[PDB]
């Protein structure tokens, strides 16, 4: 019930996401580097909570949940975002998403979003 | 005989995207069924961030208190949700 599905383009961004969930008691359930690969894992490793990052437009992480949504309606996403981003978060929630942090990321915050989906 | 609700919720200083993080609040309302009579500030300040840390409202509700206080506190990022039946 604590699984998590990372998806960043950035290397270091995932690795500060998974010191953040270990510390938290949470679990790496798996890694995307793109929304294709995110609906991917998604089927596969059937998390229970999924970050996506959308501070990139050309990366597409908002047509990523709502292929996720489609795969399953109960999904439960953290967007990632960042400073000045409020009218694309906003329209991640629209598409299904149920939460928000923003970069840098900061534990306490990261923690919070966590717990408060579950 | 639905209800009618006062809410202040109260954002911690460093909050960001402030705007997103009370339309989160909207959000929950509207799933609730909820119906906002009116806000403070006016819902074209809110989207515009023209607010400091907390964001009042005046709602319709078909759920009591319990549950609505329930369903606010499942928002992350907020310092404080107060709710007075009016």
């Amino acid at each position: 019930g604590k699984r998590v599905l990372i998806v960043d383009d950035a290397a270091f961004m995932r690795m500060m996401l998974k010191d953040i969930i270990t510390k938290a008691g949470y679990e790496v359930a798996g890694e995307a580097t793109n929304g294709r690969e995110a609906v991917e894992k998604y089927k596969e490793l059937k998390p229970d909570i999924v970050t996506m990052d959308i501070t990139m437009p050309e990366m597409n992480g908002i047509d990523a949940i709502k292929e996720i949504m489609k795969i399953d309606p109960n999904a439960k996403i953290i967007v990632c975002s960042a400073m000045g981003q409020q009218a694309m978060v906003i329209e991640a929630i629209k598409a299904g998403a149920k939460d928000f942090i923003v970069k840098p990321f900061q534990p306490s915050r990261v923690v919070e979003a966590l717990n408060k989906v579950s | 005989g639905f209800k009618t609700f006062y809410i202040k919720v109260i954002l911690k200083e460093g909050t960001q995207l402030k705007s997103a993080r009370i339309y989160l609040v909207f959000h929950k309302l509207e799933e609730l069924k909820c119906e906002v009579v009116r806000t403070i500030p006016s819902v074209e300040e809110i989207e515009e961030e023209k607010f400091e840390n907390e964001v009042e409202l005046f709602v319709i509700s078909p759920v009591d208190l319990e549950k609505l206080s329930e369903a606010l506190s499942s928002i992350a990022d907020i310092e404080r949700v107060i709710i007075k039946e009016v």
